[PDB]
């Protein structure tokens, strides 16, 4: 229940991304998985993103940064303007067409480990903006961690989007050192947040009118 | 012939009726009853226009367009005050039995009545008792029948017996329970009968073929074929 | 710069210093996700949902209006017909990776079946994932709207409701009726 | 006589002034519901045209907008010139309160029209936005290179035989070559805007301040020529926001396109929606009642209160000062609270119909309003004292990219840009609009100077006389409708709707095949949060817009940046783009 990436940009592959993924089993003795989990932790604990905004969406997820909302506490407020200091690009706004290299080369720019959140319908589909200027999906060459339907989505849905990366770097395998061991990244093929949330969701039956406050 | 519509002169032919002239032209008459391979009867009464004789007149007169020829010199108004309340009455005495179907009736976004309805500006309902009902008939397995939704018009009995000699459909009943269809329950003897779907205004006759598989016309992928 | 404007250059930035400073004696205004829940009013555009009626049958009778009001073009259904006659989606689906949240579906419904619902928590990992279908949309119960029923309305007769029977219905007369 | 029916403006004195100085047969004028004079002129005619106004008694100063339009696919152009293209001029006198539309048609094969960067110098980014987007040239344009599309871009995207959605072509593939080739294309080249590389002492360094700088508010690039840290020149690249907004509005229904109408200026919301539901009510010939204008003000100045916390603060953070933000935006959270309680979002409610709101006001919504009203004040008096009296901000913001009357008008600077350089002229006191004349207010005005703390301190006595109006709509509600009674009133009230089959026949048609708008050409122009924003809508009898044309203030600003910021340093650069309002959704569109 694992899918296995390795990176090639120099392969014989030129669509991005560069890079192939197969489905494979958890590589996962008693101290390197405990390592590993510490390793893990310490990522999900200290996640730095981006100073990268597209759009709106951005507007909304800077607001979860803010007194109100305190982003803070789960420790992704540092919000570094270089690349190379972040660890996650948030994908926030619209994939303009003119953007896109731009967003390819500042994802370039980034540094291991990075993750991607694609914040919004524009981000993740393209949104109302089926049109001519407009990239259908971050996605199409982007690989993405996690997607927030919206538009926008509100700062507790990137909050909450957080809260999913955290649960999902928590249980993936990377290599400790670049000198000795596998080099492939491995990410836990999770249950769909939708099968899981079926079952409370399903058994909702009276809401509040709209009526009052 | 020279006919005048709200001021403005147009040529026309002086044979045909001043509704067909009028739609020729590109201006917009509501009706139902007439077709233009029908011919016209003037029952359902919803094309009127504003006729005056001369170009000094103000007074005028209502009347049916498709009534009245276009012969040389008819002044008419389409846009006159008493003409629009009068065709939004038409379509207002024709809603006050109308069932609340079109979310579930086949005729939904391909409807006559509903842009006529939308056409003459009537959006508000102030008719408050009941509105008759209708039992419906087995036309066969081509036809689906609903007679909640008829205006009256008259146009499928025309089209049926008159148009295409058809001898099973007809109208039974009198004044407000008029009905229209078979005189019991069978399949439309006509090999003609398909043409009721688009001859009828409403979704009264409906294509069962195309609904078992119902989708609306905007969902639709068309092309020109034979 | 003169005097008079450095003195007042210093009193300002000791005010500046005093004010932040006597910010940390206030009240916090952290709204503390997830811990406690975010408060939402009952109108918020969040996710949709299919409802019930209070016979508990669904609400949706498939006449497509919520589809073509979509802006996105995000909702695709497609109409079937029970033995009785009443209308029914066969699916519904709903590609939220796409949807705006604008709600224009469910002003266009004219059975209050589509409903936006407060609930903004929809994340997902796969946004294959985000394609909802009706097994994940419709809800045991009427919703925001509770109780607004369309077969009471429509004149179309289904199992339970005749002809007739229906809100400001006449009974059904005969042609062959021996009454002028 | 309704304010919506159309109108000729035959008396009008600029038609008499035309008329007197070129003719009766050198124009045609062309009856609207612009609320505007439109004039068809010929194309040699043009700049003698366009001079004679500039130099009237009582002068049109501001080329407000300059655009396009494709009119092979127009099937009513009833009492127009015969036209393949045209290409339409907006200019405002200020001192005489009016504006003028001049029209120029173009065959299909002669797509060419002279230039108006002579009289106007703010017409260099329309008439490359026109190239761009219709491919009309523009003779003796200095630089005539497309502005929203990349350089490798192939047609004009406005023309009605382009397609509109991406899903017409192939999906977006991301190759090395392509990358490679797009990125060769969106790199510098100085030699293109008569730059050199530095002079013979020192070499010049072209920085990118953008897409992804923590100043750009958005996709932009400014591409600085730096001597040091001096700014010789400066080429703001824009288009990195294009979503194609007017391509969109012949592609929606009249009701389908208010939620795209909501992402053009994406910090305003109702505030963007309300001039282009006011000039569908126009082409729809619907006055709204007391009820839904007060509603509609109030949203209004809800999200202007939000659009200038929002902007206060992060001017206050570009200039150094962090804290401020936080607690403007718990501010906004209380906006918010009743935003979300009145429309069901936060960012962009979609709320406003044609002929109204989406629903009535929810109970209880006076006891959110009372509790921001009172939260509030105290709040900025604590920012004003804070951050924008202290003296290391105004020293960072007084006397910083500062212009005149004349470099306002020129370059079509409008809101508190504009109103710092002392001219009185906002929209809601000049042209009042959605019973704006019932509310008692003050529009701030500067002296003389538009400083970048001017512009800061003017958007802050906004703010407080928007709070000053939703005060009055707090206290004076009226009792009444949400939605008007016509029948193009789209969609109509749901509870009619739900148990009336003519309403139902009605909702149904509107919501699926559109709603129907006579064909006519409507204006309206609106004191948005960043200046004037305007929507000229043209209706071709059906239920698409068959011309959406959005003008936008932060189009101008932008443009007017490299005038007002050559020869200072980067700081105060950093400083201006914090001190224009803009976000580059209006500059794109
Ligand atoms: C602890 C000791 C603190 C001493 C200073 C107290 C300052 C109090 C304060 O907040 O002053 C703010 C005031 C701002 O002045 P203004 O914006 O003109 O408003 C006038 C109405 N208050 O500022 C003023 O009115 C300026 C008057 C205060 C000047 C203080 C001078 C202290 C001695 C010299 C220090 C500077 C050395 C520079 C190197
Ligand atoms: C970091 C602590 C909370 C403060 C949040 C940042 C302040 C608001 C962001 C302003 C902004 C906007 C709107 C913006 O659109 C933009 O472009 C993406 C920026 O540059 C990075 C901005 O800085
Ligand atoms: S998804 Fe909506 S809010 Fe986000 S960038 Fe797109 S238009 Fe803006
Ligand atoms: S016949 Fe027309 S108006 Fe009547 S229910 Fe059907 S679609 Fe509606
Ligand atoms: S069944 Fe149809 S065609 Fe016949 S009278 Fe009624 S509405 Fe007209
Ligand atoms: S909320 Fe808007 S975008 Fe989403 S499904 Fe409904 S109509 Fe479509
Ligand atoms: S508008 Fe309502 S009843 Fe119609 S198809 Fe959509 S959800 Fe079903
Ligand atoms: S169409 Fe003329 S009366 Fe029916």
């Amino acid at each position: 229940d694992y899918t296995l990436t390795r990176i090639d940009p120099n392969g014989e592959n030129d669509r991005y991304p560069l890079q192939k993924q197969e489905i494979v089993t958890d590589p996962l003795n008693v101290f390197m998985g405990k390592l590993n989990d510490m390793v893990n932790w310490g990522r999900k604990n200290s996640i730095w993103p981006y100073n990268f905004g597209l759009s709106c969406c951005y507007v909304e997820m800077v607001t979860s940064f803010t007194a109100v909302h305190d982003v803070a506490r789960f420790g992704a407020e540092v919000l570094r303007a270089s690349p190379r200091q972040a660890d996650l690009m948030v994908v926030a706004g619209t994939c303009f067409t003119k953007m896109a290299p731009v967003i390819q080369r500042l994802y370039d720019q980034m540094l291991e480990p990075k993750w991607v959140i694609s914040m919004g319908a524009c981000a993740n589909s393209g949104g109302m903006y089926d049109i001519y200027s407009v990239v259908q999906g971050v996605d199409k060459f982007i690989p993405v961690d996690v997607y927030i339907p919206g538009c926008p989505p509100r700062p507790e849905a990137y909050m909450q989007a957080l809260m999913l990366l955290q649960e999902s770097i928590g249980k993936e395998r990377r290599p400790l050192s670049w000198v000795v061991g596998d080099q492939g990244v491995y990410r836990a093929n999770m249950q769909s947040e939708r099968e899981r949330k079926r079952g409370e969701r399903i058994a909702v039956t009276n809401l509040r009118t709209p009526d009052e406050i | 012939a020279t006919i005048h519509v709200d001021g403005k002169e147009y040529e026309v032919n002086g044979a045909d009726n001043l509704l067909e002239a009028c739609l020729s032209l590109g201006l917009d008459i509501p009706y139902f009853c007439w077709h233009p391979a029908l011919g016209s009867v003037g029952a359902c009464r919803q094309c009127a226009v504003k006729q005056y004789q001369n170009a000094e007149d103000t007074r005028g007169r209502l009347v049916m367009s498709c009534m009245t020829p276009a012969s040389d010199g008819t002044f008419i108004s389409i846009d006159d005050e008493e003409a629009k309340q009068f065709r939004e009455s038409v379509v207002e005495w024709l809603m006050t039995n109308h069932p609340h179907d079109c979310p579930v009736c086949e005729e939904g976004g391909n409807c006559h009545l509903q842009d006529m309805t939308v056409m003459t500006g009537h959006s508000f309902r102030r008719y408050r008792f009941t509105k008759r009902t209708h039992r419906n008939q087995d036309l066969g397995p081509f036809i689906s029948h609903e007679m909640n939704r008829c205006i009256a018009c008259y146009r499928c009995v025309r089209y049926y017996k008159d148009y295409a000699d058809g001898t099973d459909l007809g109208v039974y009943g009198a004044h407000d329970n008029v009905y229209f269809g078979r005189p019991e329950d069978g399949t439309l003897e006509s090999e003609f009968s398909g043409n009721l779907v688009e001859i009828c205004p409403t979704g009264v006759f409906t294509d069962k073929t195309h609904s078992e598989r119902y989708n609306r016309k905007w969902d639709m992928q068309f092309a020109p074929s034979i | 710069m003169t005097l008079k404007e450095l003195l007042v250059g210093f009193g300002t930035q000791v005010r500046s210093i005093w004010m932040i400073g006597l910010h940390a004696f206030a009240k916090r205004e952290t709204r503390m996700y997830p811990e406690e829940p975010v408060y939402l009013p009952p109108r918020y555009r969040g996710r949709i949902v299919l409802t019930r009626d209070p016979d508990g049958e669904e609400r949706c009778v498939a006449c497509n209006l919520c589809a073509v009001a979509c802006p996105v073009g995000c909702i695709s259904l497609q109409k079937a017909e029970t033995k009785d006659g009443r209308w029914y989606p066969e699916f519904f689906r709903i590609n939220f990776s796409r949807c705006i949240f604008c709600g224009l579906c469910e002003e266009a419904c004219p059975t209050t079946a589509i409903q936006l619902t407060p609930d903004f928590e929809m994340g997902e990992y796969k946004r294959q994932d985000l394609v909802y279908e009706k097994e994940d949309l419709l809800i045991s119960g009427p919703g925001k709207y509770p109780e607004y029923n369309f077969y009471r309305m429509a004149g179309m007769a289904i199992d339970g409701k005749d002809k007739g029977e229906a809100e400001n219905e006449a009974k059904p007369i005969d042609v062959k009726s021996l009454l002028p | 006589e309704p304010a919506w029916q159309t109108r000729d403006h035959l008396d009008d004195p600029v038609i008499g002034e035309l008329r007197n100085r070129f003719g009766p047969d050198a124009f045609t004028v062309q009856a609207t519901r612009t609320g505007v004079p439109v004039v068809w002129i010929k194309r040699e005619q043009l700049l003698e045209v366009g001079d004679f106004l500039k130099k009237l008694p009582k002068p049109y100063v501001m080329l407000f907008d300059l655009h396009g339009m494709d009119e092979r696919l127009r099937t009513h152009r009833e009492g127009l010139p015969a036209a393949d293209f045209s290409v339409f001029y907006h200019l405002i006198s200020i001192d005489r309160n009016r504006d003028i539309m001049l029209k120029v048609a173009l065959a299909e094969n002669d797509l060419h029209v002279p230039t108006f960067t002579k009289l106007f110098p703010n017409a260099n980014w329309y008439e490359r936005e026109t190239w761009d987007l219709f491919g009309i040239t523009f003779d003796g344009h200095p630089n005539l290179r497309r502005i929203m599309m990349p350089q490798t871009w192939k047609g004009h995207p406005l023309r009605k035989d382009y397609p509109a959605r991406a899903t017409e072509f192939s999906p977006f593939e991301l190759t090395k070559a392509k990358q490679d080739l797009e990125m060769e294309a969106l790199t510098f080249k100085p030699e293109e805007w008569g730059m050199k590389r530095g002079t013979e002492n020192e070499d010049f360094m072209f920085l990118n301040l953008g897409p992804n700088h923590p100043s750009a508010h958005g996709a932009f690039r400014i591409v600085l020529q730096l001597d040091g840290e001096e700014i010789v020149d400066c080429v703001p690249d824009i288009g990195y926001h294009h979503r194609g907004a007017e391509k969109m509005g012949e592609r929606q229904s009249w009701h389908s396109y208010i939620p795209y109408t909501d992402r053009i200026e994406y910090l305003g919301g109702c505030v963007n929606e309300m001039p282009y539901v006011l000039a569908v009510e126009k082409l729809a010939g619907i006055t709204v009642p007391d009820r839904v204008n007060v509603i509609r003000v109030m949203l209004s100045e809800l999200f202007r209160i939000n659009s200038h916390l929002l902007y206060i603060s992060t001017f206050i953070q570009d200039v150094g000062a962090m804290t401020p933000v936080f607690f403007a935006f718990t501010d906004r959270q209380k906006i918010y609270d009743l935003v979300e309680a009145i429309t069901g979002f936060r960012m962009h409610p979609a709320w406003f119909r044609i002929g109204g709101v989406a629903h009535d006001l929810p109970r209880g919504w006076d006891r959110l309003l009372r509790e921001f009203l009172d939260w509030m004040p105290k709040r900025l008096a604590s920012y004003e004292k804070a951050a924008l009296q202290n003296t290391i901000l105004k020293g960072r913001s007084q006397g910083v990219a500062a212009y005149g009357a004349k470099e306002a008008l020129e370059w079509g600077t409008t809101g508190a840009g504009l109103r710092a350089t002392g001219i009185d002229f906002d929209v809601r006191k000049a042209r009042p609009y959605s019973g704006y004349e019932n509310f008692d207010f003050e529009i701030p005005v500067g002296g003389g100077v538009s400083d970048c703390y001017t512009r800061v301190m003017l958007k802050v006595e906004e703010l407080r006389q928007s709070l000053r109006i939703l005060e009055q709509c707090l206290n004076n509600m009226p009792e009444g409708p949400f939605k008007a009674d016509h029948p193009l009133t789209t969609p109509p009230p749901k509870e009619r709707t739900l148990q009336h089959i003519e309403t139902l026949i009605t909702h149904f048609l509107q919501v699926s095949w559109g709603p129907v708008m006579p064909a006519n050409e409507s204006f309206q122009m609106i004191e948005a949060t960043k200046g004037i924003n305007s929507y000229y809508l043209t209706s071709d009898g059906s239920t698409m817009s068959y011309r959406t044309r959005v003008r936008t203030p932060s189009f101008a600003h932008l443009q007017q940046i490299p005038a007002a910021i050559r020869g200072s340093l980067v700081s105060d650069l950093i400083v201006y783009l914090g001190s224009i309002d803009f976000v580059m959704s209006d500059v794109d569109r």
